[PDB]
């Protein structure tokens, strides 16, 4: 995800500083595409598990996008190894499994789909109007890393490439923790865990095969996933394993909500209390000649989505490998 | 005759809206055509928001002050 959003920045850059290649003279078309099937694939896909929440709620199971109820086939999901039937192990452990793919991985497979859609119009929109757009037709007179051109023609901030980069990167970390939410869940419920004695074995896996019963509604995955796998880091203190764990888990919260300050705030409001601070250390003759600055606008905006992204990857982080250390020993 | 301070001495700015209100800055010119609304020029070494150093104002928004001390602005 990363150097996805590194390639396109540095796309951005490209056409700031040389000639863009021919496919950018009709990029309203292209981008306007890609808002419509961004549009439609976040429509459908999300407002599936939507229905699905609001269904069950209701009571109306026979309603909802599962399995059991109406179900959504993943009909081109076909196999090409050809394996023989059956799983393989190895001393109390399943290192291989088929992943049987159902309702809530096509559900989920459209989410990953849409996430993915949603960062490349973001970069590539970054990328064609890096130039210049109806908006600002100087962009390109403006650079690649500005602030805006102004609170005129409505107001124009974050129309530069560095900002949709900085807004691709957001959209980047959405995509990935949702895969890894995908990828972490499907394993423990459906690949991964034990085996209880040709034979025939039964699987226990550590998530209980819970996925495809339960992650066909946002409250499953928040329940199930977020709230059922947070025992082990939630309660690592006491336990010399994960005590850090849980630790880190606490300071990449306080990260995450920190990033917020800088990401809502703006530069003015930082730069007049940096003035009537400095009132006092003038007044007591504390004179600092290196005249203290509020960061500026590109500069709080970097911050605030380094310190968002590193708090949301840091909890992920400690919450998986709790989660893994704990069940594994 | 001069109308103004002296080129060279310190003078502190009267202009409410001015960065350097209240502080001291250095005469750089004075312009003797009475035509002209703010004919001083004072220069201050710390520059404002935008890292102007240098401004023009007129004989009633600039008084003249001792040169800064160890610590005063
Ligand atoms: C005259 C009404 C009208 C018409 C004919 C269209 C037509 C279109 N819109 Mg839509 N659109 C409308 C209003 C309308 N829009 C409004 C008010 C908004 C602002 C919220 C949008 C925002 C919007 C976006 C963001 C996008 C479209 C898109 C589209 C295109 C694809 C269809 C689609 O997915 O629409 C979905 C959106 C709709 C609003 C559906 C159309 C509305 C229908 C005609 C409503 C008729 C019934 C109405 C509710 C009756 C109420 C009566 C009551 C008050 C008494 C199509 C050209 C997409 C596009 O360009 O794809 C290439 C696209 O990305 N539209
Ligand atoms: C909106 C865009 C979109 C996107 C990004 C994806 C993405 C994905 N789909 Mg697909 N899918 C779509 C639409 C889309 N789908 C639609 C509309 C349907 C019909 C309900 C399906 C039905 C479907 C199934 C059944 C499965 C996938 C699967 C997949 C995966 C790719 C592998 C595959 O078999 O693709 C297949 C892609 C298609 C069948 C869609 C073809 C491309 C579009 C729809 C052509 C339309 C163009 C047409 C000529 C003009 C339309 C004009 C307009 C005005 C109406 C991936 C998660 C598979 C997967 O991994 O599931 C877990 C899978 O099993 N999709
Ligand atoms: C991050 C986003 C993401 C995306 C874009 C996709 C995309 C895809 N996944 Mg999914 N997947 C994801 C995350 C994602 N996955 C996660 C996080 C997991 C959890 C581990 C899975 C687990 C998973 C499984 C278990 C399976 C898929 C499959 C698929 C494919 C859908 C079936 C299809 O129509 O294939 C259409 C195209 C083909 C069937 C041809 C594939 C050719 C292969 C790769 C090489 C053949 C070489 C040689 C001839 C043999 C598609 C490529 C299915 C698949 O078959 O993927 C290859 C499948 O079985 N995915
Ligand atoms: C300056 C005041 C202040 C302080 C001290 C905190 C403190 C906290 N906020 Mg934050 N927060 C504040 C203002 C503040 N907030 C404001 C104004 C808002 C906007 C509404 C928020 C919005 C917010 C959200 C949305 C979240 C937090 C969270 C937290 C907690 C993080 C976990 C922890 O124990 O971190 C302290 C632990 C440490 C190890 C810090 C170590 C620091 C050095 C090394 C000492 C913590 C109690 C998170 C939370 O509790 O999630 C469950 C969370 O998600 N806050
Ligand atoms: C944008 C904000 C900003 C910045 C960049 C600076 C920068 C500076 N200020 Mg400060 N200052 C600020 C705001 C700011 N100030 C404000 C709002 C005020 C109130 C008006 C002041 C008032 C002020 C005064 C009055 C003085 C300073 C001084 C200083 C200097 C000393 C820094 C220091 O303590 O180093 C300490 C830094 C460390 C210990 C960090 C090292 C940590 C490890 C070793 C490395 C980090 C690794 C990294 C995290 C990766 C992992 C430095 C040039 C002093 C100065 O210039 O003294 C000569 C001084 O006298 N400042
Ligand atoms: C005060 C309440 C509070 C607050 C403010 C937060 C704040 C946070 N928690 Mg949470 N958390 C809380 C209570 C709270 N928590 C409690 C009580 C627990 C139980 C111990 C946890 C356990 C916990 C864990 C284990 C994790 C978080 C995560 C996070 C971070 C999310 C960052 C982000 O952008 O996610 C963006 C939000 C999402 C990506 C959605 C995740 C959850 C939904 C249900 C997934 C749905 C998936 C489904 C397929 C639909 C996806 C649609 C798609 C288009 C996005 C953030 C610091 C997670 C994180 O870092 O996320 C990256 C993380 O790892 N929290
Ligand atoms: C949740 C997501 C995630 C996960 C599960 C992992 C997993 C891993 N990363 Mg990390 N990594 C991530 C995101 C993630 N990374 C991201 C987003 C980046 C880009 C900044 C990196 C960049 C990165 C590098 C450059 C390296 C790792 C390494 C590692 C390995 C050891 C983990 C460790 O303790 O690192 C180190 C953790 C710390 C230093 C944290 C302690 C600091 C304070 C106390 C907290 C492991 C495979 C290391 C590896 O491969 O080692 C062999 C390694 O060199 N990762
Ligand atoms: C996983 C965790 C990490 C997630 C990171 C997510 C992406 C991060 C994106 C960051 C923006 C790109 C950075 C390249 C550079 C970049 O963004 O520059 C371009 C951008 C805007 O440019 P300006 O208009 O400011 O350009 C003026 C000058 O740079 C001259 O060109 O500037 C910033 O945002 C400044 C960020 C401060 C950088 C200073 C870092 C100093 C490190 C030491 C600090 C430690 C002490 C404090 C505690
Ligand atoms: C630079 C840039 C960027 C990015 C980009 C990217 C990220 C790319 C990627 C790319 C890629 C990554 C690609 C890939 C491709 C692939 C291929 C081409 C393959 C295919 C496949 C095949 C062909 C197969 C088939 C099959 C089937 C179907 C069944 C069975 C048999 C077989 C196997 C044959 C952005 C937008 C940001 C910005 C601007 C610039
Ligand atoms: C808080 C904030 C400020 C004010 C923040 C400033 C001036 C940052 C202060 C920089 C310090 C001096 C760097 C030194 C590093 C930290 C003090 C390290 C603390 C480490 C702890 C573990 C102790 C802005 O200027 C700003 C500008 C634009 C958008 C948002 C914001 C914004 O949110």
């Amino acid at each position: 995800g990363f150097f996805t959003v590194a390639s396109g920045a540095h796309a951005s850059i490209f056409v700031i500083r040389q000639l863009p290649t021919s496919e950018i003279r009709h990029r309203d078309p292209i981008i306007g595409h890609l808002i419509w099937v961004c549009i439609a694939l976040g429509l459908h896909s999300f407002g599936l598990y939507c229905h699905n929440d609001t269904l069950e709620a209701l009571g109306r199971p026979e309603d909802t996008f599962c399995d059991n109820s109406i179900q959504l086939k993943p009909i081109f999901a076909k196999q090409f190894l050809g394996l023989q039937p059956g799983i393989e192990v190895l001393d109390g452990k399943i290192v291989r499994m088929t992943q049987e793919l159902g309702t809530a991985d096509f559900m989920v497979h459209h989410i990953h789909a849409f996430t993915i859609h949603v960062t490349l119009l973001i970069l590539l929109k970054g990328v064609l109007y890096a130039r210049n757009s109806r908006l600002v037709s100087d962009k390109l007179e403006l650079g690649f890393a500005y602030p805006c051109d102004g609170p005129g023609r409505g107001g124009t901030c974050q129309i530069s490439p560095w900002d949709h980069l900085f807004l691709a990167v957001f959209w980047m970390y959405n995509c990935l923790s949702v895969v890894i939410f995908h990828y972490f869940w499907k394993m423990q419920s459906d690949v991964w865990g034990s085996y209880v004695h040709h034979s025939s074995l039964t699987c226990s896996h550590y998530s209980q095969g819970d996925f495809s019963v339960n992650s066909i509604t946002i409250n499953g995955w928040l329940r199930n996933l977020l709230w059922s796998e947070a025992s082990q880091v939630i309660q690592s203190y006491a336990l010399p394993s994960i005590c850090s764990y849980g630790f880190i888990f606490l300071a990449a919260h306080f990260v995450w909500a920190f990033s917020l300050m800088f990401l809502f705030s703006g530069r003015a409001y930082w730069q007049e209390l940096i003035e009537s601070i400095l009132w006092s250390h003038h007044k007591l003759k504390i004179v600092p000649h290196i005249q203290p600055r509020a960061l500026s606008i590109s500069q709080g905006r970097a911050v605030g989505l380094t310190h968002y992204v590193l708090g949301g990857i840091g909890c992920t982080w400690a919450f998986i490998i709790s989660r893994m250390l704990v069940l594994t020993t | 005759p001069w109308v103004g301070p002296k080129k060279g001495s310190w003078v502190k700015v009267l202009r409410p809206e001015s960065y350097w209100y209240q502080t001291r800055g250095q005469v750089v010119n004075v312009n003797q055509k009475p035509e002209i609304k703010y004919p001083v020029t004072v220069k201050f070494d710390r520059v404002n928001f935008s890292n102007v150093n240098t401004n023009g104002f007129a004989l009633w928004e600039v008084i003249e002050a001792p040169a800064p001390g160890p610590g005063e602005v």
